[PDB]
This record gives structure tokens, sequence and C-alpha cells, in this order.
RNA sequence: UAAUCUUAUACUUAAUUCUUAAGUAAUAUAUAAUAUAUAUAUAUAUUAUAUAUUAUAAGAGA
RNA sequence: UGCUGACAUGAGUAACGAAAAAAAGGUAUAAACCUUUUCACCUAAAACAUAAGGUUUAACUAUAAAAGUACGGCCCCUAAUUAAAUUGAAUAUAAAUAUAUUUAAGAUGGGAUAAUCUAUAUUAAUAUUUAUCUUAAAAUAUAUAAUUAUAUUAUAUAUUAUAUAUUUAUAUAAUAUAAACUAAUAAAGAUCAGGAAAAUUAAUGUAUACCGUAAUGUAGACCGACUCAGGUAUGUAAGUAGAGAAUAUGAAGGUGAAUUAGAUAAUUAAAGGGAAGGAACUCGGCAAAGAUAGCUCAUAAGUUAGUCAAUAAAGAGUAAUAAGAACAAAGUUGUACAACUGUUUACUAAAAACACCGCACUUUGCAGAAACGAUAAGUUUAAGUAUAAGGUGUGAACUCUGCUCCAUGCUUAAUAUAUAAAUAAAAUUAUUUAACGAUAAUUUAAUUAAAUUUAGGUAAAUAGCAGCCUUAUUAUGAGGGUUAUAAUGUAGCGAAAUUCCUUGGCCU
RNA sequence: UAUAUUAAUAAUGUUAUGAAUAAUUAUUAAUAAUAAUAAACUAAGUGAACUGAAACAUCUAAGUAACUUAAGGAUAAGAAAUCAACAGAGAUAUUAUGAGUAUUGGUGAGAGAAAAUAAUAAAGGUCUAAUAAGUAUUAUGUGAAAAAAAUGUAAGAAAAUAGGAUAACAAAUUCUAAGACUAAAUACUAUUAAUAAGUAUAGUAAGUACCGUAAGGGAA
């Protein structure tokens, strides 16, 4: 039920059966749950999620207290409800959450200032040195000796400023 | 009708232009707008087209081009305006009279090739080359085909007057119910003439 | 008119139509494509 | 009518390009205060606070 | 009427598939292969170049030769169209997948240079189809700058003699058959209103890729079961003669056949002639025969005014007055049906049937009707807008289209009106607990539609348009009375393609 | 142009005008990509008709054929909101008795369990959840021939002092839904070995020849 992957459905699904006549023919039909186009506003995305969700999912979003809160269910029942467009949001929403909870600093200047140095080393051995493989080779490095250059401060990317 | 290679017209979609805004001493206050309000040719809003006045290519909303009365020959009146409710009633050549947005295009006039109803081709050539295939009468069919096929000789089957794929085609309303004009004054005359 | 010689050949539409390109990019040509492969048949398509 | 629905189109730190973040530039909206001009109200200017950098325009509308 | 294999009978029978051949020699081996000569057939082809196709069948393994300048493909560009391709979330959808936008592919098409032979790369800057009419003028013939008649209306390159940069190019002046035909601008008539896509300079540079190339290709070399009288695209297609690519011959080329040789019975097919009759034949002039110009004149009635009739029939002018190739050329009239040109049952019906231009009704106001969409997005309608589009019937045009909406529908107005679903609350009942309680059906409670009903309109919607008696002395009934219906057959036509009785009565 | 691009170098030529500079030859560092990859078994979606009923529509055929989708050597199920009856058993899968049994059907054609006892089976129980709500339940439309579990629309609780199970109620009994992993006995393919009151038209060719445009059919 492809249509279901492009929204949040809550798990609801086409059901295919017969109908009856009053002399108990049987001919097929189809059960589509109601879908409606909503956009619904998220706290941490700052934004109004728009994707088609059914009636009883919108329902269950309000007693929960936003998609926020219906898309961060811990309970096994909730992953299932949310399809492939519900896993991404959910992704969103809690990356998004740590990052406001957890800033980085509770490096790029260092690399900054020992580019120069590296490639003019590189150059003068005569190979070269371009930013994208200083990055990649320099990426885990965790302390950047001072073999030139002056540590003209005491920061040690901790206790920034007074 | 009456436009020739030499004649001038202008169009006041926009509004009336700077020329006339620095002539406004003489020039609106006098209201000889109505000079060129009502000409042939030019085309203005409904807003701006005096009561009675024979308009074509009449549109239905303010930032929308030209929609009713383009055929050959073809003309609308226009009827009333209401200011407060932005709609002016443009009683149109169905003979319908239709609410139209105030600020609508509308071209004075009526559209050139009055005659063309009275053209007549010659030989069935003439149609195949304006891209006429024929058509072939539903009597003439067979009864898997249109429903007034069979029968031996001619006979139409006793069936109402229907298309072939089972629609009634004499004075059976199509548009019916939730799914009709909501915007609409008066019915089109359906005797016509 | 006289028949039986409804088979007027030309490469351009056999190989079009019925070459082995001409079923090897569908689903349907790839499908018959494995199912002669399967019964052992040496020439897969035209 | 922010129910629905249709139509058209800058600097700086922290993680070459991307992202977050305190500050300020400029635009838009809303509130409070001050000053001016007309019949408590309308219009304009300044100061301050809050938000934005999918929208705008048209149409239907419980 | 069993399956497979082998072998019989029909039977050494039918047949060997449009047809011209003969002698000599290769070869004291030839009707069938090769060569020479004679004869003949095809010749706007059975010839010469090609396209597609194909077991290379070819003049063959030692085999089909390309920088380009008329050499095509390849390559650039696109049409119709195609695409498991591209666009927290392009749209839609049980999957499959569909839709819209991009991108890519796709010739049946477009692509500068060139015999005085030409140079495609890199870098940098900035055109539907269709005709050449009339006047004019020059020049020519009879007549006297006047008049009659006449080829020509524009280009296509050689020679002679002069002027320019200096025997290379241009220019000038004079000379030079007729009929067809070719590509380029010119000019201009009609509506049926006539493809898409990919720059110039300046410098530098070019060592010329791959594939096609034979022969057959109106056929023994492809599609047809066959070395099949069938199907198959393009350009030349000598002359003589003609309006002509008709018809006659045939220069050159090719060619004369997997059947031959004798008499040609009865009989069969395709042809030629036929006395005296001339449709008597026959369902029926089926078949066959019939041509007194092919050019120039002339050409009636009717009529929608259109030499439609009409190529009018008969007739005339040109040598023919007994004839001497082939082709073109085959009368007049009345009636029924249909306006006409056209389409149809590949392979028994080509028509009176379909279509048609014309007439008429009706739906749709564009966010539309109609159609398609396991079903939607969406597409055609249409880049159109009531003089447009869809459906229906009739079917050019002259004279006309009378009557009735009873029935089936359509359409307008009426809460006149029942009923399904959906709900609360509240009364009796039943089962059970001892009790409150729990569970069940029942009935009351205001809040409904479409539908149905009533009254209209709609027949160029589907449809219908009766019956008895007797009155002007002998006939009939102009007329009078009768039942019910919505109406009661009007104009016209009438033994109709409509009439069994019927070969209806009368006339030609 | 991966015999490639950028950068550096030694030289040549070489422009530019000693140095530079690219072009070339030759070295070194960096910059990059190759999908034919089976069939059967399993699970999920959709889902016929012929046929039987001596007609046919409920019913059957049958959740079968067929199409589509996804994964593994297997997959599925699995440690009770299970059965049973006042006494008790203790996950799952397959087979036998139970049993053609209860049950069901235009009460037609027909369809048809469970408990319990046996056999194969493996160490066969064990936490991975902060103990589960638009969930149970109700109304309604569907939904394995008896036996429910699911599902469209909407309404919608409780905390072990609670909740599920039976038309309903009272007693009693039993279990804990909305969180999970799990060998082996099983299916299919291939290989080795053993046994053939099996095969020489089920004894190796060939999916070839040939037929059809194609899917496809198919010899001696
Ligand atoms: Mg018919
Ligand atoms: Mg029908
Ligand atoms: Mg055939
Ligand atoms: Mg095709
Ligand atoms: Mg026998
Ligand atoms: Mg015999
Ligand atoms: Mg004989
Ligand atoms: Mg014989
Ligand atoms: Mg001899
Ligand atoms: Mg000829
Ligand atoms: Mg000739
Ligand atoms: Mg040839
Ligand atoms: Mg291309
Ligand atoms: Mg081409
Ligand atoms: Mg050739
Ligand atoms: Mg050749
Ligand atoms: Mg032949
Ligand atoms: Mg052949
Ligand atoms: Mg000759
Ligand atoms: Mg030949
Ligand atoms: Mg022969
Ligand atoms: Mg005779
Ligand atoms: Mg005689
Ligand atoms: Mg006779
Ligand atoms: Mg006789
Ligand atoms: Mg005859
Ligand atoms: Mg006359
Ligand atoms: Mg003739
Ligand atoms: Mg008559
Ligand atoms: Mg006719
Ligand atoms: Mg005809
Ligand atoms: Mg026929
Ligand atoms: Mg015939
Ligand atoms: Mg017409
Ligand atoms: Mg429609
Ligand atoms: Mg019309
Ligand atoms: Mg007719
Ligand atoms: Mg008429
Ligand atoms: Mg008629
Ligand atoms: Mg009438
Ligand atoms: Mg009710
Ligand atoms: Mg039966
Ligand atoms: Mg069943
Ligand atoms: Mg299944
Ligand atoms: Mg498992
Ligand atoms: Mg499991
Ligand atoms: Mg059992
Ligand atoms: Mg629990
Ligand atoms: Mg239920
Ligand atoms: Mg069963
Ligand atoms: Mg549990
Ligand atoms: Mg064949």
């Amino acid at each position: 039920f492809k249509q279901s992957n492009k929204g949040l459905y809550g798990g609801s699904f086409v059901q295919f059966g017969n109908n009856i006549s009053e002399s108990k023919a049987k001919t097929r039909k189809k059960w589509l749950p109601n879908v409606v186009k909503k956009g619904l506003w998220s706290e941490t995305l700052n934004r109004k999620i728009s994707i088609k969700m059914t009636a009883k999912v919108l329902k269950t979003i309000s007693k929960e207290g936003g998609i926020d809160n219906y898309l961060t269910k811990e309970k096994s029942a909730r992953i299932k409800e949310l399809g492939p467009t519900g896993w991404k949001l959910r992704y969103r929403v809690l990356k998004r959450k740590d990052e406001i909870e957890n800033p980085p600093h509770k490096r790029r200047r260092l690399m900054s200032f020992l580019y120069p140095l590296e490639k003019l080393e590189y150059r003068s051995v005569g190979k070269d040195l371009n930013y994208k493989k200083f990055v990649e080779l320099f990426a885990d490095v965790p302390v950047k000796d001072i073999l030139a250059r002056l540590e003209d401060h005491k920061f040690d990317l901790s206790t920034i400023t007074v | 009708d009456g436009l020739r290679p030499g004649d001038v017209v202008e169009s006041f979609r926009r509004g009336i232009p700077q020329t006339l805004l620095n002539e406004m001493g003489g020039k609106v206050d006098p209201a000889i707008l109505s000079v060129k309000t009502t000409q042939r040719g030019n085309c203005l809003p409904i807003s701006m087209i005096p009561i009675g006045t024979i308009i074509h290519n009449v549109g239905i909303t303010p930032v929308g081009p030209g929609k009713f009365c383009r055929s050959a020959g073809t003309y609308a009146r226009v009827l009333a305006k209401l200011p407060e409710k932005k709609k002016a009633i443009v009683r149109l050549q169905s003979g319908e009279h239709r609410y139209v947005s105030l600020e609508a295009v509308a071209t004075i006039g009526v559209v050139s090739n009055i005659d063309h109803q009275n053209r007549s081709l010659g030989k069935a050539g003439r149609s195949r080359w304006l891209g006429i295939r024929p058509t072939v009468r539903g009597v003439a069919m067979n009864k898997c085909d249109h429903p007034h096929g069979g029968g031996r000789g001619k006979s139409k089957s006793n069936k109402l007057s229907m298309s072939p794929w089972g629609q009634l085609a004499k004075g059976y309303k199509t548009r019916r119910g939730k799914n009709q004009n909501r915007m609409k004054v008066k019915d089109r005359p359906r005797g016509k003439d | 008119k006289s028949r039986g010689n409804t088979y007027q050949p030309s490469t351009l539409k056999r190989k079009r139509t019925f070459g082995f390109l001409a079923r090897a990019k569908s689903k349907q040509g790839s499908k018959i494509l494995k199912r002669r492969k399967l019964k052992g048949r040496w020439f897969l398509s035209h």
C-alpha cells in the first residue's frame, strides 16, 4: 500500500472484502481509510509539517500533545505505526532536540592555521595538498602538536574567554 | 466588427495612464473618459464599462484572461454592477446572466466575422480539410454498438434518443445537483429563440 | 486479393520490436527472456 | 476566517560548500509611550519590545 | 473416420507451370552446357543504374579498394514517438504501475568549403500547392515618324577588339538553330492559410578513423508451401511518328525457358471468316458485332443558368470516293431508388445500404459538457469559449413538414407526503442476584431528504392519429345523429421495392 | 585520452623575452570506476472460472490456479490474557487413536473440531521491556463451509483494590493484551551410499532440426 509510505497512516490499511445483497450475492469491495491532508505545527522544528494522515492518528496527535510527542513515543506500537516518512521525521525531531540540549561545547580555527604550514611542507618536497585531503588526513587527529606557529593563548578548547 | 488597418486601440487594465493622469484637470474633471470608455476595440475592466455596453472577451477573475464571447460575431451585454460584493452581472450570449468579478477584462464591441454563420461548405472534402471526420448514425450501427442499432429495415428500436455510451441526448441536463455553477442569476433560455 | 505474404521483412523493425534490447529493457521483455533461458533455449531473442 | 479546496509567479564564533549560535545592519508585522494636523476617533514621525528573512496575488468557502 | 513406421491401388495415368527456333564446332560424349552465324521476343522493358530483402546465390577463396569536392552511412540537430532514467515528501494508485516536468534516444527530414579544387578542429574577445497571362518596347514581313501581323521576354559561354593591378581576373562592344528539359531570384491567384532544432572575428592546427561497395533486385538470387502467370520503392528509359510516358517499328542491351520429337481423331480453351435471314436465342441482347476523324466549325428540348445537358445526337471543312497497321473513340428514351464525387462485405452480395454538404433538436459559462482512466492524478475536447464543442435524427435545392404529450422518458413548481441510516431520554417487559445492579429486545420523543404524488411544458424526443346508422325519387352522400379517446390521417401520393384477392378496369 | 588530469622535477625543443612559461620524453604524490549471477521451498497482497449441486443464484470448486512483492538456508510457530472442569495438564511443529466425534449446511451438494493418550524432537526457556491506550470494549460494514483472529468508520475504560475468558446473570476456575530472542523433529535443491517383482518409446543426443512475426510448440 505504497500510498501509506508518503504519510502517517498510523498502521491503517486497505481492507478488501465482499458486499452482500439481500439475496446474499457476493461482490468485491475495498475499504479505504479516511485520509486527510493537514498541516500541524512542530515545536522543535519550528515549522508546519504537512503530510497526509488518517483521522484516527490526528485525534491521537491531539491527545498526545502535538506531532513531536507523537513521533517520539518509545512504545513499539508507535514505531510500527510510523511509516518510512515518520521514521525520517522522528530522526529530525530527535536530532534537533539533542542539538538544542547538547551544544558542541558545554578545532576549525586550529586546522585553518595548520593548513598553510602543511601545504608549504608538501610543496617543499614537491607534492601538493588540497583542503579536502587535509580534512580527510587530519580528521581523526585529537591533538595537533605545536611544531610551528605560536600558542599565544591557553584555550585548550575549554572555558572560552575569561 | 469595424476594426480596420489604421485605427488606434489601447488597453486600460493597469488603469488610467500617465498622460491622462497629468491631464486630470482636462481629462477626468470634465469626465471625457466617456469618449474613450465606450469605444470600439479598447479593453476595460467591467467596473469602468457603463451599464448596457456591448462587450466581448469577458473574464471571470481580475487576474485572468478573457474567456467568454470570443467566437465569430459573439457579444455580451453588461447589466448591473455591485461594488459591495465585488461582482457584476454580465448578460452572456447564451442568454445566461452570470456574476463576474468587477475588475474583469472586457473588450467593447462585437467580435468580427458576423457573417460566418451564413457560410456554407459545398462538399464533404471541404470538411475533411478542417479536420472533421464522418459521423455514423446510431440507427445504422449494430446492437453491440450504439443502442439504437439493430432491427430489420429502418427502426429506432423504441429506444429514447441516447448517446453511444448510454446518455439521453434530448433535453437531459448533464450538470445536475451539487456540481452546478455557483454563480448564475438566471438560466439560459432553454427554448432560446 | 491474394494472401500469404503477411511477413514483409525489415531488419530495423524486426530488431527493434523483437530484438534482445527490445526485451532486455522492459519488465515483460525480461520475463520472457528468462523463461526461454530456463527452458534451455539456445536462441534467447532475435 | 491560520477549516478545507482551485489557479499563477551582511559581518563574527562553534561544528570550497553546508549547519547551529550571542550580537548588530536593512525589510515586513503587532503592542506601549511621545509629538503634530482635522471631526473620543482618524492620519503621519520618533523610541522601545516580540517574531519571520515557504511566500505573494486571485478565486470558492463552512 | 485410433497413434507411429513401412509398403500397396489410383498408375507408369494427370502433369512437367504464359514462350521460337535452326545448323556447325567444342565433343566419331549433348535438344537441355559453351562459342559463331541465321531467325525471333522484350524494348517509358524481359535494358542500364539503384533502395529493402535474402541459405554469397556473383565474373569466387589470389574475392566486392573512399579526406572530401553529387558518396552514402558514421557525426551535429530535431518530427511522430519511446524510456526499471531525473524531480520527511512532484501527483496518484492493493502490488504491477500511471500521470506532469526535465534529460536521453529516435529519419522516412535539415547540415558552409570546393577543379582557378576545399579544410570540418583548439584557444581568446565580441521554403503548401500552383502559372509565367495581358500591355509595353526592341527586332522581323506587307504597306506609309504613323498602322496590320509575327519568334522572343530574365540567367546558364565561346570567339573577336579595346580600358584597368599587371600572359593572370574584371568591364565594355559585336557574332552565334529549333523543340523538349534542368536549379535560382525575380513577379502573383486561391483558401484548405502551408514542420522542429543545432554567430562573427584574431591566432594556432590538419600525416586525413570505422562501416557500406560483388551479383539478383518488375525476380530462377526477396514475401507468397514450389526455380509459383500473384505482391515489391526510384531515375534514364536511341531514333521515326505523334498532343502524348497512347499506339506501330526497334538502335544498343538482354533474352528465347528442368521437358522433347510426330498427326493435329472426337472433344476443350483463345482467336479469324461465314451465304440468306437479323434477337426468331435467352429468365434477360449474357456473349459477340457495331466507330465515316483523333483536328477546326456547329451543337436542341429541359434546366438549379452550370457549353449541366455536352465528348449533345444527326451535320459540315481537310486528299477519301472499292479497300488495305496499331491505339483513342460504341446510340436514344421512359420508369423506380439515391441529390451529386466518394465508402462498404480482403476471398460469392458495390447496391436502393454507409458518408456527404444542408436542415432540425438538445447539453455545456470553461473550476464545463462528452470520452478514457483495476481508479485517481491526468489526457483528448483545446492552447478552443454558445456563430464553439459533444450527442441525436433527417439528409443538396423548388412546393411543404397538418394533429395529439394518453403511455415511456425529459423538464419546472409545490415541506402534499411515506421510508432507510445516524441519536440522545424514558416507560413497560423478559433472564439472573436476596438486594441494589448486569444483559437483552418492545414502545413512546420534536429534529429528513432524493424518491413518490399533483399540475403544467417538451413529439424535427421514444410515439399515436377510431367505429355505426342514413339524407338530394334510381346510385352515393354535401349533410344529421351516435360510444369513448390526448388526438382521429391535413397537403400530397396511390395495385407503390407497400396490393394476398390480382394477370385489379381502361388507353399506348 | 586512467598509456588519463593536477603538481613537482632532469633534460630537449621551445615561445616568451638570466629567469619564466607551457609542449614533449622520463620519474614521484594525489585524484576512479566494472551488477548474468539460478530454479524449487517460505511469507505477504490481489484472486478467478470450468466444475458439483444431476438446472441455478446462497453454497462448492477455493483463498486453489494465476499475477505481484520480500527474505533465509530454510522460513512460519513458540514459552498461555492456553485448555479443562471443582479433579488437573503445563511452549512450538508433524503423525496415529480420539473421530467421521461434537458442530454445521437452499439442515441440499456437502463441510467437520477440541480435550486426552501415544511416536519424532532438542539442554528446551529465556528476557532483550523503565510492563505497554485511540488499546480492550461498544455500535456498524467485512472477514477461515464447524472452530475466530483480524480489519474500514466512529465512540472509548481500569491498576493486581485491576483486566481477558462463557448468549446473559450469580458463584467458582483459569490466565495477564496492547514489549521481545529461541535450537530439533519440517519443506526444496544438490552430492555420497544402500535397496529396486522401475525404465532401453521414464537409458544420456536436443530444447537441436523444423513450425510461428512473437509469446510459444517441438522430431527421428
Ligand atoms: Mg447494419
Ligand atoms: Mg447495448
Ligand atoms: Mg506463412
Ligand atoms: Mg511497431
Ligand atoms: Mg485399427
Ligand atoms: Mg485413368
Ligand atoms: Mg490418358
Ligand atoms: Mg500428357
Ligand atoms: Mg553436337
Ligand atoms: Mg507503351
Ligand atoms: Mg520511344
Ligand atoms: Mg540491373
Ligand atoms: Mg540527439
Ligand atoms: Mg536520412
Ligand atoms: Mg549492390
Ligand atoms: Mg554495381
Ligand atoms: Mg515469379
Ligand atoms: Mg523465400
Ligand atoms: Mg536489335
Ligand atoms: Mg537480366
Ligand atoms: Mg516452362
Ligand atoms: Mg452470317
Ligand atoms: Mg451478308
Ligand atoms: Mg423471345
Ligand atoms: Mg423460345
Ligand atoms: Mg454486353
Ligand atoms: Mg436551350
Ligand atoms: Mg475503346
Ligand atoms: Mg411517378
Ligand atoms: Mg448514390
Ligand atoms: Mg460513384
Ligand atoms: Mg465481396
Ligand atoms: Mg462483386
Ligand atoms: Mg456535416
Ligand atoms: Mg465527464
Ligand atoms: Mg452543433
Ligand atoms: Mg436516412
Ligand atoms: Mg432537403
Ligand atoms: Mg430519403
Ligand atoms: Mg409532424
Ligand atoms: Mg429510522
Ligand atoms: Mg451444476
Ligand atoms: Mg471457502
Ligand atoms: Mg497466497
Ligand atoms: Mg524464526
Ligand atoms: Mg517469531
Ligand atoms: Mg486429527
Ligand atoms: Mg500489563
Ligand atoms: Mg466488531
Ligand atoms: Mg475446506
Ligand atoms: Mg506477556
Ligand atoms: Mg518459417
